[PDB]
């Protein structure tokens, strides 16, 4: 049986869940196809959700929603003709889709409804309505009953409606309307006693092409009297009082009507309208509350024009009015999507769109600004054109002159009357961002001459500078700004942009004097971030670098807030005097602390700081630059220099595996982090030679990498398609050499002098370079040359003092001794290296506290002597002294235990065996025992 | 009128270092609930919730560097992660040894997303392309390409047939499965998106961005059914409930918040997790929710029907 | 400089250990490794770039362009709207419930469905010139709109007049 | 009536930078008149006034930022300093060398102050503690925590029992170390503090803020005696006088002046210190006082009882 089911299914539409029914009628009409109950079920089910999609705005559901239905509905309609209820429901659905964005409509019906069966046809609003009409017609034919009347009255209403309002013509729908008012009256009078129809009939008569007021109100009285709770009558009734100049008694009637119906939109809506006309105070939250009720457009454009005008006037912004209603409530977003929702409805409201560019504006959308400022252009070339067209074709060419697309915004401001200083400033502006500085500059001159509110003016002259300095010639600039400057009230844009382009040149002392005026008068500014900045790179121009640490430091004691500077205080100890990389990893951390936005740059340069630094820490987990660099990729995978530091970190994360002989681990991704950082890079506006620097030093690190880790193939072909991609530079040939140098000597083997001697002129051809020149010494001595590696490491350490670097003059240092100390090891005669290894050791000791120099002092103080007790008094303090490295004080130890064995002290002996056995050793205690059983 | 709501279980210390991802399956017909997590590290351990508590099963491994997110599938027992490591290698689940293995670096592949049956496995690139592999069959098949920036999530309807995809600067794509070109872009915000997600019979698209904004969006046109602003930091997650009432979304405050779609306000606040919020998920029927933190706690609660 | 190579004697010695060192950061950390071989220095070729220098990041914030200027800002347009307000769009309208069920049949004894055929609550089809024509056909109250209209709103003292 | 006063010593250049703390310490009972200052370096000098005039003892440092605020005990010879550099390290003041060194950023510590007996070491953070330290015991028994925002002053009475902190937005709390219970909070300012000092039998709060107004507060109850406002820059540093009848003051302005608790008004004014003084102090008895300044300058000046 079939019956059971569908009345299941029946009754589960009731009870909601509207979807499920759909799906169980779909269900049952697969069995069977012609069945007209389920078909009338489903016509129904599709247009109660079209009407609750068109509660919310949603035209385009609504649509389908209808077309869905209409076709169900004709397809009942092929099976069983002579029922009233299908005709009435088809005339419902044709009719439902009422004031919904004409031009948007237009509906798919099929067969036999246009006449002769025929495919499918598109219809239009009108035609739609007419259908309708005669679908109610039929219905009424069918049976007369006095609600078909009412609603055959309603679409008659709704065609002339729509007929009025496109002004397609006047005073030829009089016919429609007698025909609406007769069947309404007509409907009423078959049964005077519900109070529908007598307000239909009011509505109906209080039309604006009839305006029967007295009827009206005759219609509504007679309504409330029928039933007692009528919201809707009596807000009609207040309605038509209160647009009648009759604010009390439609005050009277509003209460009223929200007293019998607490959440009912209209009428608050109307006791909106009557604050508005009277001047309250609280205008305002009527409407917002309004607009959250219900979503309907009368309480949006009112909400919209009170927050637009309360955000244009510029004097309430501490009036505690402005404060709390556009903050608090968060203002700007719910009007935006109530901006939306009103201009999909509508649609040809030229201001409407105008406010919600405005508030787009406002809110960094551009793109819906552009989009609302284009529509109101189309909407706007058939008007006055005065005021309105030119306002809006200054604010379309202004955003889309914001959004790139130069030549566009070039051609909308030509097409504009140039008399004007906003169109002239505007364009000014689009010309100079394109290019083509002189147009812009005689435009720039155009509206100085216009101008008036010298603030406004100062600030042209400092644009002139500025696009004038773009075309070089500085001095004429100059004197700009100077002129600016003499004027009686500076502006602190004009010396911002003095300083600037003082800090341009090398001069530095027209800087200091701008620096100087700015400090002296001006202290409304609340940026501190910016002069702090121009500060730093005042003292950094004239090559101090190191006032620049005092300067900041004494910026962030003065603030101790504004995370922007603990920021740029690690930023500046990481390039600038990285000797505090402790205190530049606790600024970045601190900085990170302090808020959330700012994590990313912080963290980036803890990061930084931390791979200066090195491991001088508690060899603790969870804190190292691997880590934080991987937050700091998190929070912003964009910029190139994260993974800068992630190729670094991870060298230094290799190495350190290496050194602790425990596993290494990350051993190939350099390529694909090279990838990311020139696909990161490719993507920024302009920074040319950091850029360049950037990819320079990315590209050898990861060749580098890549020949420690033993990819000698991968890396060799990189270099060849860098070399083919472009002509030769040195550093790559370098880079190229050193890669093809891998198989050839690490394993002992002679090399032709002919192969030194163009390595020498291509380690030559760039000079400069501290690394390469210890590489070239490095190679000589793996050789073994000496005299060589010694003149290219005493190169390295000249070249590296004249250039001010510190690390590099200590690697050299320590790298001569080292080689130094090797080939006296050997025991070979003209005993003038270990003098060589006595002065780098005194050099190394006067620049800082080296333990590996004062290790190999006792060395090679060891190698010369054995007797003297000094020797063993010197390798005991180096081996006794606390805060000294792992591996220098196990080799102390190992060559302290060696001379006291050889001195044949076995107290000592013990001492040192048991020293060794609270630390962590092993190879001590088996040379120990080793020597033990000799 | 606001219902009961519970924690019922606290974990001290599921890991060693912050949880950046978080994935809820009842996969299997029978109760399987099986939890994976990937946290700031090679592990990915899986956990299991089996009465009241959760019982360490699995510490399965073999990552280099952080794995990032971590994505579970209903149909088969099979899991994914994706690391710094470029490397998005798939557990078997049941014993957890490394089924395959796939080289895609972060110009190649960021989060991971299984198809709804359990067959594409798309992932976003730097370039703003979206790229599928197949699982089972091959890899980087064909890839749909939209002009944009680096983009971050991937998300997909539960009926299929659609595609969506955010990405850095607010820009969104929509994309259909069924033929492949691009139906329509939605501009979003101004600031990063980094979190996507659909609903059931989906016609409602929910987004959350950097600005602390929550955007509602519908399906198939470009209407806005409104804006949520509740939280004061960055929102990182947002996951749906499974009937269509209400839906979950964590910040950057510390803070879980959970809203209702049918009058766009916050029923209730959980005041836990000190640190930041990294992932939120429901489980098959909307009983419990799962959240784990920048602090190392994984926290259970309980929302009642 | 001879170019003279110099051999060194190939095996160290079994009693002492080669001297293999390593540099640890940019800020001197050394220390010594047992296996003699690389210099294995980190981070060879320097720190990386980071950030760029004070100088171009003046240049940059303010010498890019004039759009920084507050001329070109979202304030200094004075704009302006003219409010027009709408009542009539405040009026409302309801719809008349279906008058009929469609309610099934049944035999009488041993119930089963016939057919339906519609019931009433508590040629050519095309619809062709449907409309309705030749009105005033029956007698419902002889009720009369035309000439004595009610003034007095119930609740209300009295009524607004319309000539 | 306004007492004969004169400088009657200036030091031309002690430093290299700006000074931005000075601790005056009569510590032993014989005459040792030790000066320690701290001033945007390494180093911690400590100077000696032997017998008119000052002479330079120990250089101390080990630092690598800028050093804020220093300290010294009146019982037992010991220092104390802390820097931008996240340590506390404690000098021995005899022979100056690095007694301990103890770890906390400046999201752990800020400023420092010693107990009345010199067992305590408390200091303030930025969400709002107040972490207290132990000399020669251990680090970080307790903190006091306070709901607030950066904390910049702290100050113990010379009985004990009670601890005043400032803040920046002008909230200050006020503690008692018997229980460490929030007593009462004063709405103060709407601006930081940086300074705040009691007084002997401790019955006057005096509290000095950013705006160039002076309040004087009364300990154990609400009730302020009156406002002074006097200086014309902002208000950095104020020392009570070891005799409940004046307090010396230093603002932004380059003006030292001396007020009077009883009359509330400025006795006398010294017109020296072109540039801004960050530290004024007091020695054991009241008849010399001392101001640092923004230049490179010492002085000591002369108060007649």
């Amino acid at each position: 049986s079939i019956y059971s089911v569908f009345k299941v299914a029946a009754i589960q539409q009731i009870l909601g869940k509207y979807k499920e029914a759909v799906a169980q009628y779909q269900m049952i009409i697969k069995k069977k196809e012609d069945y007209v109950p389920a078909l009338k079920g489903l016509g129904e089910c599709h247009l109660m959700m079209a009407k609750a999609a068109l509660v919310d705005y949603l035209d385009g559901k609504a649509v389908d929603y209808i077309e869905k239905a209409l076709e169900y509905f004709t397809c009942a309609l092929q099976h069983r003709a002579d029922v009233s209820c299908l005709w009435k429901l088809a005339g419902d659905a044709c009719t439902c889709l009422y004031a919904v964005a004409p031009s948007k409509v237009n509906v798919h019906v099929l067969g036999v409804l246009l006449g002769q069966k025929e495919g499918k046809q598109v219809l239009k609003k009108n035609e739609l309505l007419h259908l309708g009409g005669r679908c109610y017609g039929r219905a009424l034919k069918l049976m007369s009953t006095s609600n078909t009347w009412c609603d055959l009255g309603i679409n008659y209403y709704r065609q002339a409606q729509h007929l009025a309002e496109t002004g397609s013509n006047m005073n030829d729908l009089k016919e429609l309307l007698e025909k609406s008012l007769h069947c309404l009256k007509k409907a009423v009078r078959l049964d005077s006693n519900n109070h529908l129809y007598w307000n239909a009939l009011g509505v109906v008569a209080c039309y604006s092409g009839i305006g029967n007021y007295a009827l009206a109100q005759h219609c509504f009285i007679k309504s409330i009297q029928s039933e007692q709770i009528n919201a809707v009558a009596w807000t009609n009734l207040g309605v038509l009082y209160l647009t009648n100049e009759n604010i009390e008694q439609a005050h009277e009637a509003f209460k009223m009507a929200q007293s019998l119906d607490p959440s009912y939109l209209m009428c608050w809506i109307g006791q909106a309208l009557i604050a508005e006309a009277v001047g309250s105070y609280d205008t305002m939250d009527l409407f917002r509350h309004t607009t959250e009720l219900n979503m309907h457009t009368e309480g949006a454009l009112g909400y919209a024009y009170w927050v637009c005008t309360t955000l244009q006037d510029k004097s309430n912004r501490e009036t505690e009015l402005y404060q709390y209603n556009i903050l608090q409530m968060n203002a700007i977003p719910a009007a935006q999507v109530i901006l939306n929702k009103y201009v999909e409805r509508i649609q040809n409201y030229a201001p409407a769109f105008t406010m919600l560019g405005y508030l787009n504006e406002h809110l960094q959308l551009k793109k819906e600004a552009a989009n609302a400022y284009q529509r109101a252009i189309l909407l706007l070339q058939t008007a006055e054109d005065q005021d309105t067209y030119n306002v809006a074709i200054r604010n379309y060419g202004r955003l889309l002159c914001s959004t790139g697309e130069y030549d566009k915004a070039i051609q909308a401001f030509k097409s504009t009357p140039l008399e004007v200083l906003e169109d002239i400033i505007g364009f000014a502006l689009a010309l100079f961002m394109k290019g083509l500085y002189k147009e812009s500059s005689k435009a720039y001159e155009r509206a100085l001459s216009i101008v008036e509110s010298e603030q406004d003016k100062a600030h042209i002259l400092t644009a002139l500078a500025i696009t004038e300095y773009k075309q070089g010639k500085t001095d004429v600039a100059k004197t700009l700004l100077f002129k600016c400057s003499i004027l009686k009230e500076p502006t602190t844009e004009s010396l911002q942009a003095l300083c600037a382009l003082g800090l341009a040149m090398q001069d530095a002392t027209l800087s200091k004097a701008a620096l100087n005026e700015l400090l002296k008068h001006i202290k409304h500014k609340d940026s501190n971030y910016q002069r702090c900045l121009l500060t730093s790179a005042i003292y950094a121009l004239q090559g101090r670098s190191v006032a620049v640490q005092k300067q900041i430091s004494k910026a962030v004691h003065s603030n101790p807030g504004d995370p922007a500077l603990w920021s740029l205080l690690s930023r500046v100890v990481a390039q600038y005097a990285q000797r505090n990389a402790k205190g530049g990893v606790v600024a970045g951390n601190v900085a990170h602390i302090l808020d959330s936005n700012h994590g990313k740059k912080a963290l980036l340069y803890t990061a930084v700081n931390q791979l200066a630094m090195g491991s001088s820490s508690a060899e603790d987990e969870k804190n190292t630059a691997l880590k934080t660099i991987q937050k700091a990729a998190l929070l912003s995978p964009g910029d190139p220099a994260i993974w800068a530091g992630l190729m670094a970190a991870c060298h230094a994360d290799d190495k350190l595996a290496l050194v602790n002989n425990t596993q290494p681990k990350r051993i190939d991704l350099y390529l694909a982090l090279l990838s990311a950082v020139s696909a990161s890079i490719k993507d920024e506006k302009f920074f040319e030679n950091y850029n360049q620097s950037l990819e320079k030093w990315s590209l050898s690190q990861a060749v580098t990498g890549l020949i420690d880790t033993g990819r000698i193939s991968e890396a060799e072909t990189l270099c060849t398609k860098n070399l083919k991609s472009n002509p030769d530079q040195p550093a790559v040939i370098l880079l190229l050499r050193q890669v093809q140098c891998k198989p050839l000597l690490e394993s002992q083997k002679p090399l032709p002098d002919a192969v030194l001697e163009e390595l020498q002129k291509t380690v030559m051809s760039n000079s400069t370079s501290v690394p390469a020149w210890q590489w070239l010494a490095h190679v000589y001595q793996s050789q073994g040359m000496m005299r060589a590696a010694e003149m290219c490491y005493r190169k390295s350490l000249q070249l590296a003092s004249q250039r001010g670097s510190w690390s590099g003059k200590l690697s050299s240092l320590l790298r001569l001794a080292l080689l130094a100390l090797k080939v006296c090891m050997a025991n070979i005669s003209n005993d003038h290296w270990p003098s060589l290894v006595q002065e780098a050791t005194t050099e190394a000791l006067k620049l800082c506290f080296c333990p590996l120099a004062v290790l190999l002092q006792a060395l090679l103080q060891f190698k010369r002597k054995m007797g003297a007790r000094e020797t063993r008094r010197l390798l005991e303090r180096v081996v006794y002294q606390p805060g000294y490295p792992k591996s220098i004080a196990s080799t102390a130890r190992w060559y302290l235990l060696r001379h006291l064995y050889a001195k044949d002290d076995y107290e000592l002996i013990d001492v040192l065996v048991n020293n060794a056995k609270t630390h962590g050793d092993t190879r001590a205690l088996e040379l120990n025992q080793r020597l033990s059983s000799q | 009128m606001t219902n009961q709501y519970g924690i019922l279980f606290k974990q001290e210390q599921a890991h060693d270092d912050a949880i950046w991802s978080v994935a809820w399956g009842t996969n299997k017909k029978e109760n399987s609930e099986t939890v994976v997590t990937g946290s700031l590290d090679d592990l990915v351990k899986v956990w299991k919730w089996r009465d009241e508590r959760l019982d360490l099963q699995w510490s399965l491994e073999g990552h280099q560097l952080g794995v990032v997110s971590v994505d579970i599938s209903h149909t088969l027992p099979i899991a994914a992660s994706s690391s710094l490591d470029a490397h998005i290698r798939l557990w078997d689940l049941e014993n957890g040894k490394q089924i395959k293995s796939i080289d895609a670096g972060p110009v190649d592949a960021w989060t991971l997303a299984f198809s709804p049956d359990s067959q594409y496995l798309a992932t976003g690139t730097h370039v703003g392309k979206v790229n599928i592999f197949g699982v089972e069959s091959g890899k980087k098949e064909y890839s749909l390409d939209t002009r944009g920036k680096f983009i971050l999530s991937i998300a997909y309807s539960p009926d299929g047939k659609y595609l969506a995809s955010g990405a850095i600067d607010g820009i969104i794509n929509i994309f259909d499965i069924a033929t492949g070109k691009l139906l329509h872009t939605l501009e979003g915000h101004a600031m990063p998106i980094r979190s996507l997600t659909f609903s059931p019979d989906s016609q409602l698209l929910v987004t959350a961005s950097d600005d602390g904004y929550i955007k509602i969006y519908d399906v198939q046109h470009a209407n806005l059914a409104g804006t949520l602003s509740g939280h004061a930091s960055w929102v990182l997650n947002v996951a749906f409930c499974p009937d269509d009432t209400h839906f979950v979304s964590s910040s950057s405050d510390k803070s879980v918040k959970v809203w209702d779609v049918g009058t766009r306000t916050c029923v209730h606040t959980f005041f836990d997790h000190q640190d930041q919020v990294w992932g939120v998920k429901y489980n098959g029927n909307g009983s419990k929710i799962v959240s784990v933190g920048d602090d190392q706690e994984i926290h259970i609660y309980d929302c009642p029907i | 400089m001879m170019e003279t190579e110099r051999l060194v004697l190939p095996p160290p010695d079994p009693l002492d250990l080669p001297l293999r060192a390593v540099e640890l950061g940019c800020t001197g950390h050394w220390e010594l490794l047992n296996l003699p071989g690389a210099p294995e220095s980190s981070l060879p070729h320097g720190l990386p770039p980071c950030a760029p220098d004070l100088q171009q990041e003046a240049e940059q914030l303010f010498l890019s362009s004039p759009a920084w200027l507050p001329l070109h800002g979202v304030e200094h347009s004075a704009r302006k709207w003219q409010r027009k307000t709408d009542p009539w769009s405040l009026l409302a309208v309801l719809g008349a419930p279906v008058p009929s069920d469609l309610q099934a049949q049944r035999h009488p004894t041993t119930g089963q469905i016939l057919g339906y055929k519609e019931v009433l609550l508590e040629g050519g089809m095309d619809e062709p010139t449907i409309t309705d024509l030749n009105t005033r056909e029956e007698a419902e109250e002889e009720i009369d709109f035309e000439k004595d209209l009610l003034t007095i709103p119930p609740g209300f003292k009295k009524g607004m007049d319309f000539a």
